[PDB]
């Protein structure tokens, strides 16, 4: 065991030494101290010595961390003595830092939960300290955290013992409630509510007893008194919400239900008192209490509205809150509104009242200069409003609301900020509005285009987005296409309106491509000078995407002519030459031009030079390979690309070459003319690949490489398996696969488990075809050689290496292994189970029985699941 | 001007990757589990003088927990990290929060949903209740795409200093 002088030294470093490298080292030594056996003796001494706050927190915390992890290494006799120590410690240190009192409180609770020889612990603790007024603060702290710790993932109490615990606490729930009354007769008051609230959350308090009890009255009492502090307020609110939440069935808890319902309604006055002042902390609490109230009695509001529990003052309280000038107030209620709408005529008026409240919340400040920014706190809120409106619009009628919003935009000489906000909510629903009733729909569009340029920028902006959302009305009314485009053309030519316009144009182009052939002349001219409009990269890409979608619909004759012009502006700019943006613009054209190899010839030479200039830069290469991928999406490019790929990859192992390789194999792997060339590519690509992974931490440092390598192998094993299996390179692939099984990188590991599964399955799949017997033998050889090493590796990763989310992928691989040779596998698995470093032989045996006897893959995963838990 | 920041959250959620993004500017693909704790001073130049954050990047994996709670002493702010692509990581967010407030009460704590860049999201930004209360805040972040990757520190700075106007330069 370390010297006492050393731990006091290490502690002062960890808490005061500003250097990062030193602070880490102290941390590790103290870390190793907690794990060690010596932790108990040192901690107990540190608390008795109580030099200072730093060391006492560490000892108390360590006490807690050693009780909830290393409880097993305590002799039964020691239990009683440790309990006396902790209780003595918490006594002595009761007026020390509060953060130390909690840790000790936590420790005692964690100890009690794991000590069945300490029955009636609730009774023991109270009647020992309840009369000492200075003992009360830490007794309550223990009583608060005790029910919270029953669901502790750090303690992970067994299912049966846990059930016993909860009902044991229910037995004594009376004693603490009784105590909690004696207790309150400000700092102390909130401690009481938190404690009360905590026992509520466990769902072990008696509704009927708490229904008629002074504590409840005291709750609403302090929630009514304006004089009550913010800290007492938050505690009281939280306890109320806990009380409501604990009611699962209003009928079974009707005494409590009625007491709480009437109680919170009395707070409407207190709400108004808080909003009269600028007490935003208090109003948020009330709005929380109200929203929680309506959720609990939602059923009564619906079943028997107006009457008793269904008293419609509930919904009114929310609409009042909805009216509040502070937008942080109303979003609290959003979830209830979702839920109310979800469950759903009486409510219709309430929802349309809400919508008007949210409409005004979307109003920008009159001195706002530019466009409405989405990135900021308020632009995010507007979207949360937009989403909520979409989901509730069905309760008003998308025809009723849309028309009603537009109508109010001419009366009373509406200021610009009132117009923008109305346009915004209209845009939110403009998509869901049925295009059957076209006249009321089509007249709104005519109103927007007649708007002068003089109007506020933000009004121009939102109206462009509204038009964009109304693409289905331009599809059913093709005459408005030219006016709409022309209006959007104006916005595009204005810098701060450009991005919004380009997005809106793209929507139109996608839906109205059928008759967009005339306007293509214009679209190409925009592309010809795209970088003049000061667009965002996204808006730029989206623009070019649109024009390419309608080009594919053009007459086949003009396609080859116009496509070449669309690309020439890009090619000429690259030829002059960071090419990323033009690489990204080329790629999207190919991606959506799906009616081409004639144009591909013009593109290839400039791409090859671009690739080669920046062959060291992964980011550019990555965009380069994306481009090349879509051009293919033309055997004249195959060999010059494969060659260049292999040559660049040789010095710069960009894993995106592997992925690009996988695409060629997925697309041309079935073509037996390419199968040889593709295998050559693989065998060529693997050499610099294996070099990377052979390095120290090679798998950890290049998970991207692991991921993309086995996607390639997977494409092979599903396009031309036999080409790969008879090859010699499949053997080190498989080896690395087996090695890759311990890679904790999630993306890469899914890919590896996918290859292994698909590989082994080849010796089972499609037995109807002739070549089945060849594939059967090839896998049989492979399974003979490596089968026992795979199963041992898979079992190893499950128990020690990888997180639980891998189990379904491993189980799927294991399943395929049994399909190939179950009797052999039964032997294999026994060897894997043999080498294990605890776990009883009985557990290994019945695990083996479940897995080897599994008839569905599902059974294997559960079998692995239970066994994995043991480790 | 320095602050002790404890970084907590489940393993593989992107805690260390997030720090390396600020520390070196290099996004790192690899996943190396943190052993106990890893202290990194992060200095941001602001319009009101330089601010240094003493980031305590704690380990998420139970095996490498280290002092765990012991790392929390005298923390002035915290960042709770979870995975947008992993439902089991968001389920544990309440336990992390409970641990911090048992050691550090009423400190500014930011909830961070990392890996929002992923195509298929499994944890909706709508369902989150953390930011609804005050003293607490949430930000969709991505250590890869740098989306809102500076938001948590800037927000914490405004809270620690006490100046809403403060900006990074
Ligand atoms: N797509 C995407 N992946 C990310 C992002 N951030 C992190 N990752 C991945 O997630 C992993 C995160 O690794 P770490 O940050 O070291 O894990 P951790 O959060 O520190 O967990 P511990 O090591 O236990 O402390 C990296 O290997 C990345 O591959 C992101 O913003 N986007
Ligand atoms: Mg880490």
């Amino acid at each position: 065991k370390p010297t006492l002088q050393l731990v006091y030294q290490a502690v002062q470093a960890l808490y005061h030494d500003p250097d990062p490298s030193g602070k880490e080292r102290a941390s590790f030594w103290l870390g190793e101290l907690q794990r060690s056996v010596h932790a108990w003796e040192i901690s107990d001494q540190l608390l008795q010595i109580r030099q200072d706050v730093e060391s006492c927190y560490f000892a108390a915390q360590t006490m807690k961390m050693k009780i909830q992890t290393s409880f097993y290494e305590l002799p039964t006799d020691s239990h009683a003595s440790l309990r006396d120590s902790l209780l003595t410690h918490i006594q002595n240190l009761k007026d020390l830092s509060p953060v130390i009192v909690t840790q000790l409180a936590l420790a005692i609770a964690d100890l009690a939960l794991q000590m069945p020889s300490w029955k009636g612990c609730v009774q023991t603790l109270v009647e020992k300290y309840s009369n000492d007024v200075t003992s009360l603060p830490f007794l309550l702290e223990i009583l608060t955290v005790l029910p919270e710790e029953v669901h502790s993932r750090s303690l992970r109490i067994g299912a049966n013992r846990r059930t016993e615990i909860i009902e044991d606490l229910a037995f004594y729930s009376s004693t603490v409630v009784s105590l909690l009354m004696t207790c309150v007769e400000e700092k102390m008051l909130m401690k009481v509510f938190r404690c009360l609230g905590s026992w509520f959350n466990l769902g072990v308090l008696d509704s009927n007893f708490m229904a008629n009890n002074k504590l409840l009255a005291l709750l609403f009492e302090v929630l009514q008194q304006d004089k009550t502090s913010s800290n007492l307020h938050e505690a009281a609110s939280d306890c109320v919400c806990s009380a409501l939440y604990a009611i699962e069935n209003v009928e079974t808890n009707l005494p409590l239900a009625m007491q709480l319902f009437q109680g919170v309604l009395t707070l409407e006055t207190a709400y108004h008192m808080a909003v009269a002042r600028e007490d935003l902390d208090k109003v948020l609490n009330y709005c929380r209490i109200f929203t929680e109230l309506c959720e609990t009695f939602l059923e009564k509001i619906v079943c028997t509205p107006g009457q008793g529990l269904g008293d419609l003052r509930t919904l009114e309280l929310l609409l009042i809150c909805a009216g509040h000038p502070q937008y942080e107030v109303v979003e609290i209620s959003f979830n209830f509104w979702y839920r109310l709408g979800e469950h759903l005529g009486i409510f219709k008026a309430y929802i349309q009242r809400l919508l008007h409240a949210l409409a005004r919340h979307c109003q920008l400040e009159p001195d706002h200069e530019g466009v409405p920014e989405e990135t900021d706190d308020f632009g995010e809120f507007r979207m949360r409003v937009s989403d909520l409106v979409k989901d509730l619009i069905f309760l008003i009628g998308s025809m009723e609301c849309f028309a009603q919003l537009y109508s109010t935009l001419k009366e009373g000489n509406p200021p610009w900020e009132v117009t923008e906000a109305v346009l915004f909510i209209m845009a939110a629903i403009a998509k869901s509005v049925d295009p059957e009733n076209n006249p009321t729909l089509v007249e709104v569009l005519e109103g927007v285009v007649r708007l002068p340029e003089t109007v506020h920028t933000a009004v121009r902006y939102t109206s462009i987005e509204l038009v964009g959302e109304m693409s289905e009305v331009v599809d059913r009314n093709p005459q408005f296409l030219d006016p709409v485009l022309g209006y959007l053309m104006k916005g595009l030519c204005e810098k701060p309106l450009a991005s919004a316009a380009a997005k809106a144009i793209h929507n139109i182009c996608s839906v109205c491509r059928d008759h967009m052939a005339q306007h293509f002349n214009g679209l190409l001219e925009i592309a010809r000078s795209l970088d003049s409009f000061l667009l965002s990269p996204e808006a730029a890409v989206g623009l070019l995407k649109g024009t390419a979608l309608v080009l594919a619909r053009l007459p086949l004759d003009k396609i080859t002519e116009c496509l070449s012009e669309l690309c020439s502006v890009q090619v000429m700019a690259l030829k002059k030459l960071d090419p990323t943006v033009f690489l990204d613009r080329l790629a999207v054209i190919f991606r959506h031009t799906n009616p081409c190899q004639k144009v591909i010839q013009e593109i290839w030479p400039v791409l090859s030079e671009t690739l080669n200039k920046h062959r060291a830069d992964n980011r550019i290469v990555e965009r380069c390979c994306r481009c090349l991928r879509f051009a293919v999406r033309s055997a004249a490019l195959l060999q010059p690309l494969v060659t260049q790929m292999v040559n660049v990859y040789h010095v710069h192992q960009h894993s995106c070459f592997l992925y690009l390789g996988s695409i060629l194999v997925d697309e041309y792997g079935m073509e037996e003319g390419c199968r040889q060339g593709l295998l050559d590519m693989l065998q060529a690509l693997c050499i610099p690949t294996f070099q990377l992974l052979e390095q120290q931490n090679g798998l950890q440092n290049h998970p991207d490489t692991v991921d993309d390598l086995f996607r390639l192998a997977t494409r092979f094993i599903q396009r031309s398996p036999v080409t790969l299996l008879r090859s010699q390179v499949v053997i080190p692939i498989l080896q690395w696969a087996i090695a890759s099984t311990t890679l904790d990188h999630r993306d890469a590991n899914c890919s590896v488990m996918r290859f292994l599964r698909d590989l082994i399955h080849t010796g089972v799949a499609n037995d109807h075809e002739e070549d089945f017997e060849l594939r059967k033998e090839l896998i049989g050889q492979v399974m003979n050689q490596l089968g026992q090493q795979l199963v041992s590796q898979l079992l190893h990763t499950c128990c020690f290496c990888l997180p639980p989310y891998t189990l379904p992928d491993v189980a799927e691989v294991l399943w395929e292994i049994m399909q190939v040779d179950r009797p052999t596998f039964c032997r294999w698995l026994e060897n894997s189970l043999k080498g294990l470093p605890t776990v009883t032989h009985k557990q290994l045996t019945d695990f083996h029985k479940q897995v080897t006897s599994a008839e569905e893959c599902k059974q294997v995963c559960w079998a692995l699941r239970d066994f994995t838990r043991l480790f | 001007v320095q602050f002790k920041l404890v970084l907590v959250g489940d393993g593989g959620t992107g805690k260390t990757t997030f720090v390396k993004r600020h520390l070196t500017g290099e996004f790192e693909k690899k996943y190396v589990a943190t052993l106990g704790v890893e202290v990194h001073p992060l200095v941001f130049h602001t319009n009101r003088g330089p601010i240094k954050f003493n980031v305590w990047d704690t380990a998420g994996l139970e095996k490498f927990g280290g002092l765990r709670d012991g790392y929390y002493i005298q923390a002035q702010c915290a960042i709770i990290m979870f995975d947008v692509t992993s439902r089991v990581t968001y389920k544990n967010v309440p336990n992390w929060h409970r641990d911090l407030v048992r050691v550090c009460e009423n400190i500014p704590i930011v909830l961070c949903g990392n890996k929002v860049d992923i195509k298929d999201r499994k944890v909706k930004a709508k369902s989150i209740v953390f930011h609804r209360k005050k003293n607490l805040q949430y930000y969709d972040i991505s250590a890869k795409s740098n989306y809102n990757f500076e938001k948590p520190f800037l927000w914490l700075a405004r809270k620690l200093i006490g100046d809403p106007n403060l900006e990074f330069v």
